[PDB]
RNA sequence: AUAAAUUUUUAAG
RNA sequence: GGAGGUCAACAUCAAGAACUGUGGGCCUUUGCCUAUAGAACUUAUAACGAACAUGGUUCUUGCCUUUUACCAGAAC
């Protein structure tokens, strides 16, 4: 929510967010499931503008396989079900 | 080469019981677990090596130092 | 003695060794009347002794207690900073 | 870089020690960063702290070879208490992120006026405003006034680096023109970041006079007009920088009054002297002091009282501070049941503690600093100290105590109670507070000091 | 700075079973006689040449008034700045004394104390090969460790005889406090424990 | 490895991510250079002041 | 412990002198 | 501590008594290419053996090195129990 | 010391050292700094 | 004796209230406190010309001179103040006004301004 | 698997 | 004559790991060699004090308008 305010990307909250995972596992699940309640729930409320922030800052988690990758799994693409 | 600060290490971490000697009598010697020689080893670059090769290590420092 | 043999009368020592102006100054009065680290020191520490004698009267009169006094001239020891001002004309007192 | 975050450090505290040598003192505990950074707007300094942070102090002899990373923080900036700060460099984004933007808005703005062109449309102005701030030309700039002018102004940059030959003052920014470049950053965010990273207005008025005043809320502040006085500003935080926490300093009593200077701060002396001055100490106390005798007075009926007379205080009492003696005296028609010692708001009492025949009554004044503004606390030390005391005498070893904060007009009374004082004590007080013409002078004379209006 | 020793011929301590009577002896070679001392840290050698020390000598300049009565341990043969600082003992110091026999027999002795250490083991190995025969010297506390067992292996290689030590037996009772019987039991524990690693004495 | 220069008070040290070895995601005191067509990042330019 | 990290002593340098391990990066 | 201008985690801060160490001849020798890093080098090395592991080394002292391990053991609980007791802690024989 | 011995000489009142064997001994844990701060103090003075 | 000085040593009894009412009388017998004068260190903002010796002030000069509460109150009511300065060369005393409603001053008695 | 904590004031000009 | 004294004066207390006297031989008293007698107090994780202050000069810093007063290390 914060790096959503920055009004630009910044990759400050992309190597936080590195530095913060590989402590714990308990932070794992976190980014996890918050990826997932973001995609899931959340996106429909943020503007174009914030999309472009969260696009970024989700492409720097997955693309150095922090993340991992295999939980891209979420999306999917239908016309039916989209946003 | 493990020894380096052994001593110390544990009479300071009893608080001052305890005690050690190191000592070489019969001359064992044992193999480095690494392979001497590999191009692909990790040299960690100020860390200690990986266990899988501290030998191709040792080799390509004391190689430096020598010539 | 030493205060009007310099020819300072207007100078006041209280009874706690404060040395206080009893007027206010023309100038020539304050070029006169500036005392240096030697005066003043020497008041800042009998200040103290003053102060701790004094703790000890007042055990003696009975006014305080057995135990008020021992902390009393415990307090005195640690807050001489805040009590005296004997770090003004030494400044090397601080380490203390 | 290591060396520049040094000497930001070395430059935020060496300033600092230039405000604290502005006054006499290093001392930490007596500027608190509330004083520094809390913006004009509450009456501090408004300085923009970047050396707070945390240093990387990795490994002296490695660093000089490999780059090891960052495996230590050495502490940037200390305190008291630690609270948190702001630091601009967050604030304001980084290049790379700006020019990226600014290819993909000038992109986008490229084809829109492509559409207004094709379509002989004109742009919404609206339509654009989503990047209205974005870019490192910063779209604003086609819209300004002087455009037209500026067309025919080239070399600007060039003029502008070598401004440093042709006039002796800087010019800080030599890299831009806001003509041109419109404005590259901004900062308001970080101000109210920093006042809630204070803890808020609450808060940090706490150190200030602002309780002092009188004025209930601070919305209606104006102060007077920026630059604020140097004076103004020392009495507007000096219940911080005059505390009783400090480490070394020797207790003076001011001339005619009560309150305590530790060591000594320049401006402080001649500001509050001017602010107590005709005696007014002494006015104050006798003016509460005849007040209460008066309802007192008219209440002879109900708490059977004899009589109520005030005695004839030794005319230092009110601002000696050492010892006190009972002001109001009482005496009993009947008799009296006095429950024991409470403060003014405990409710329950049992009314047959003691059975007494005179009461007495003080009024305390003290000016409070931040270390303890709290007064129940105060009164109930006095109050056990003296009547424990041989020295302190009253007519009898059975009274009341009233103290009252002028620096936060804040009060309270931990007495000997019987029935029907409390209901009295309390709607009185409520009154005298806001009713005494003393106390008023007082609290306008603040207001002429502190240069404060109180508007709409 | 560097060491601390006596240089002058008038302060050498006096020796009171006569030096020149002493000197006579190394003619007859049977008669003197060559032991060297070694064992494992702190089992006490040093101090214990100092108990034959100044016994022998009749007047030591060495001597404050603190350690002849001592609290602090006199320590002779100690000898070098560093070894006094380090509190140990690092580079083998001797020394040569006649004493009477119990049998009232003088004989001339060269005591070859070595260090403790199990790094300066380099320098017991001269202690073997110089000595006729060896005190290895033990701690009743410590018993006899993994370096003892190499001492004794080292002996009896070298074909030089033994004989043992136990000292510092006060931190037994002064400190452990065991009973008369449990102390004794001890002994038995050492003293069976040390034949078992001796292979043709007891 | 190392390309090395100096421009107003910057000082770059450009790493082509070839010969880096690693690639690691680092702070954003540190560009991404990007080519023109392949919108690849083949080296990372460290800014120093 | 003092590793070789931090100041050679905090006098001039006007900080506390106050290091600490990294929680950040150690794997 | 105050020659080597280190710190026992519990002990003083000091001066650094040779302000310069800024003087570096680049050589050979040190580099890392040339090292083993095989444990840290903790100070309480440096201070233990200060001539070994620390690199230059002035106005140091020798640390005394080792001490008997002291196994004194005695009873405060008991007034009545005998001077001379098998103590549990000790080990059967 | 003094206890062990059991005989001695008269030593200047001032000269006894009540607080010297307290911060020669470690810091401790439960203390916060500020007492910690004041072990570090006291041993500087007791080193110079 | 410090020239910043917080506190001044008072008689033990010293009613405050009390000396100011005695000192109050006390104020009306003494020949300074009633002088009706004043005396002010300052400078001359017009320069100046002497009358008598036709000595010339040159621009603005340091002056021990004279202040005077004047009778007149600028408008109902703003304070006016009359000045004195002695010449140099000769004894003159030369007096200025100061105008309120017109910034600058306008002088008399003994000087006259350049142009 | 971290336990690493600088200060602090008076006079004169 | 013994015990003492909150009595005094005069010696001595940091060094070749070190003191003093004396006998004998050589040089020519000193000094070297040899022989002999007595060595209180203080010293080895070094010192008269199982403790712990200040000042002067000279450098290095630290505060930072200047001087006292100072910041913390070193040598004498
Ligand atoms: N309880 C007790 N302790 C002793 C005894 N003898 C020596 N010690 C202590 O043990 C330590 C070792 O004594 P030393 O003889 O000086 O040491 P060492 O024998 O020279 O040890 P090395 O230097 O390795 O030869 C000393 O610090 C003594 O205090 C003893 O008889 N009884
Ligand atoms: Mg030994
Ligand atoms: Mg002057
Ligand atoms: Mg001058
Ligand atoms: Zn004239």
């Amino acid at each position: 929510k914060s790096s959503l305010q920055e009004s630009t990307f910044s990759k400050f909250y992309s190597i936080l967010s590195e530095r913060m995972i590989t402590f714990h596992r308990s932070w794992q699940t976190a980014y996890n499931e918050t990826f997932e309640q973001n995609y899931t729930q959340d996106i429909e409320d943020y503007e174009t503008d914030q999309l472009r922030i969260l696009g970024k800052f989700w492409g720097h988690l997955i693309s150095y396989e922090f993340l991992p990758m295999d939980c891209l799994k979420i999306i999917k693409l239908t016309e039916e079900e989209s946003c | 080469i493990e020894s380096a600060g052994f001593e110390t290490d544990l009479r300071l971490s009893t608080n001052g019981l305890g005690m050690c000697q190191l000592y070489f009598w019969h001359k064992i010697w044992r193999k480095v677990p690494g392979d001497v020689l590999d191009k692909d080893a990790f040299i960690p670059k100020l860390k200690p090596a990986p266990i899988n090769s501290l030998s191709r290590d040792f080799v390509m420092k004391t190689r430096r130092r020598k010539g | 003695l030493l205060i009007h043999r310099k020819g300072l009368t207007y100078l006041h020592l209280d009874y706690n060794f404060n040395l206080k102006p009893t007027k206010t100054l023309t100038t020539k009065e304050r070029k006169k009347s500036r005392l240096g680290n030697s005066f003043h020191l020497m008041r800042e520490l009998l200040k103290m002794m003053k102060l701790i004698v004094d703790t000890h009267v007042q055990f003696r009169l009975g006014n305080v207690d057995a135990f008020q006094l021992a902390d009393g001239i415990h307090y005195i020891l640690n807050h001489i900073g805040q009590l005296t001002g004997i770090y003004r004309y030494k400044y090397k007192v601080m380490h203390q | 870089t290591e060396p520049l975050l040094d000497i930001l450090v070395k430059g935020e505290t060496r300033i600092q020690n230039r405000v604290k040598l502005g006054l006499n003192s290093k001392m930490p505990t007596r500027f608190p960063p509330a004083v520094f950074y809390t913006p004009k707007e509450l009456g501090g300094l408004g300085m923009i702290s970047a050396s707070h942070i945390l240093i990387p102090a990795s490994d002296l002899s490695w660093s000089k070879q490999t780059d090891t990373g960052i495996t230590h923080f050495r502490a940037g900036m200390t305190h008291e208490d630690e609270k948190l700060i702001p630091t601009i460099f967050r604030y304001i984004t980084t290049w790379e992120n700006e020019f990226l933007d600014s290819q993909r808005v000038w992109a986008e703005y490229a084809t829109k006026r492509q559409e207004a062109i094709q379509q002989n449309r004109r742009l919404a102005f609206e339509e654009l405003e989503g990047s209205w701030d974005r870019g490192i030309p910063r779209i604003s700039t086609l819209f300004q006034r002087d455009r037209h002018t500026l067309a025919y102004d080239r070399g600007h940059r060039i003029r502008r680096e070598f401004k440093q030959y042709s006039l002796e003052r800087n010019s800080p920014f030599w890299w831009t023109n806001s003509h041109h470049d419109g404005k590259l950053w901004n900062l308001n965010a970080y101000r109210t970041d920093v006042i809630q990273a204070l803890g808020g207005i609450e808060t940090i008025l706490e150190h200030t006079l602002f309780k002092g005043t009188g004025f209930n809320s601070w919305e209606g502040l104006f102060w007077e007009k920026s630059q604020i006085p140097n004076r103004r500003f020392t009495l507007w935080w000096s219940p911080t920088i005059n505390r009783a926490n400090v480490y070394v300093g020797f207790l003076v009593q001011l001339d005619l009054t009560g309150i305590f200077l530790h060591g000594k701060i320049p401006t402080l002396k001649i500001s509050l002297i001017q602010i107590f001055r005709a005696h007014l100490w002494q006015k104050i106390h006798e003016s509460i002091v005849f007040d209460i005798c008066q309802i007192l007075d008219g209440e002879l009926d109900v708490l059977q009282i004899e009589s109520v007379t005030k005695e004839t205080v030794h005319p230092r009492k009110s601002y000696k501070m050492n010892s006190s003696a009972a002001d109001i005296t009482m005496e009993s028609v009947h008799e009296w049941e006095v429950s024991k010692p409470s403060l003014l708001h405990e409710t329950n009492d049992s009314f047959k503690g003691l059975i007494t025949n005179k009461m007495w009554f003080d009024v305390q004044l003290r000016y409070g600093d931040y270390d303890s503004h709290d007064i129940s606390r105060y009164v109930r030390a006095k109050f056990l100290d003296y009547t424990t005391d041989n020295v302190s005498m009253y007519p009898s070893p059975t009274g009341v105590m009233i103290g009252i904060d002028l620096a936060y007009n804040m009060y309270d009374a931990y007495g000997n109670w019987f029935n029907g004082l409390k209901p009295l004590i309390q709607n009185s007080m409520r009154t005298i507070m806001k009713a005494n013409p003393a106390l008023y002078v007082l609290r306008e004379r603040i207001r002429k000091g502190l240069q404060i209006y109180q508007s709409s | 700075e560097h060491t601390i020793f006596t240089q002058l011929k008038k302060n050498i301590p006096k020796t009171r079973y006569n030096r020149d009577y002493m000197l006579s002896m190394a003619n007859i070679p049977e008669r003197i006689i060559n032991v060297g001392v070694i064992g494992p840290l702190h089992s006490g050698k040093t101090s214990l040449m100092d108990l034959l020390v100044i016994d022998s000598h009749k007047r030591i300049p060495d001597m404050s008034k603190n350690v002849e009565l001592g609290w602090k341990p006199l320590r002779y043969l100690d000898n070098l700045k560093q070894e006094i600082d380090r509190g140990l003992s690092i580079k083998l110091n001797g020394s040569t004394l006649l004493c009477t026999d119990l049998e009232s027999k003088s004989r001339m002795i060269n005591f070859l104390d070595a260090p403790g250490h199990v790094n300066f083991m380099d320098e017991t190995a001269v202690a073997l090969a110089a000595s006729d025969l060896v005190l290895i010297v033990i701690d009743v506390v410590e018993g006899v460790t993994f370096v003892v067992e190499q001492l004794i292996k080292q002996s009896i290689k070298n074909n030089v005889a033994m004989c043992f030590v136990i000292n510092k037996l006060d931190r037994l009772i002064l400190d452990l406090k065991l009973p008369p019987m449990d102390a004794y039991l001890k002994l038995n524990h050492i003293i069976a424990n040390i034949n078992s690693f001796t292979k043709g004495n007891v | 490895p190392n390309l090395l220069f100096s421009m107003c008070g910057f000082e770059v040290r450009i790493l082509p991510r070839q010969r880096m070895e690693e690639v690691v995601s680092n702070d954003e005191g540190v560009w991404d250079l990007v080519d023109e067509r392949t919108k690849q990042r083949t080296a990372k330019a460290y800014l120093k002041v | 412990s003092y590793n070789g990290i931090g100041l050679k002593s905090a006098k001039g340098s006007s900080t506390s002198g106050h290091v600490q391990r990294s929680l950040a990066s150690n794997n | 501590g105050k020659a080597l201008n280190n710190a026992i985690p519990g002990g003083p801060k000091f001066e650094p008594l040779y302000p310069r160490e800024e003087e570096e001849d680049y050589n050979e020798f040190n580099s890392i290419d040339r090292v083993i890093f095989r444990v840290p080098i903790r100070s309480e090395y440096k201070v233990a053996f200060p001539h070994l592991y620390n690199s230059r080394p002035r106005s140091v002292r020798i640390p005394w090195y080792n001490n008997p391990v002291s196994c004194i053991i005695q009873n405060d609980e008991e007034y009545d129990t005998p001077a001379l007791f098998f103590d549990p802690s000790l080990n059967p024989i | 010391f003094p206890f062990n011995r059991t005989k001695g000489k008269m030593v200047r009142a001032q000269d006894v050292a009540l607080a010297k064997k307290w911060f020669l001994q470690h810091p401790d844990e439960e203390y916060p700094v500020k007492v910690k701060v004041s072990y570090q103090k006291l041993l500087k003075n007791y080193v110079l | 004796s410090e020239r910043k000085a917080i506190n001044k040593y008072y008689p033990p009894d010293y009613n405050p209230l009390e000396a100011e009412k005695l000192s109050r009388k006390m104020a009306k017998k003494l020949k300074t406190m009633n002088k009706s004068h004043a005396s002010i260190r300052l400078m001359t903002p017009f320069s100046m010309r002497c009358l008598e010796c036709n000595e010339y002030i040159p621009k603005s000069r340091k002056f021990n001179g004279k202040k005077e509460l004047l009778k007149e109150k600028y408008l109902d009511s703003i304070k006016i103040y009359r000045l004195t300065i002695s010449c140099p060369r000769c004894a003159n005393s030369i007096a200025f006004r100061t105008d309120p409603g017109n910034s600058d001053y306008v002088m008399e008695v003994g000087g006259v301004r350049n142009y």
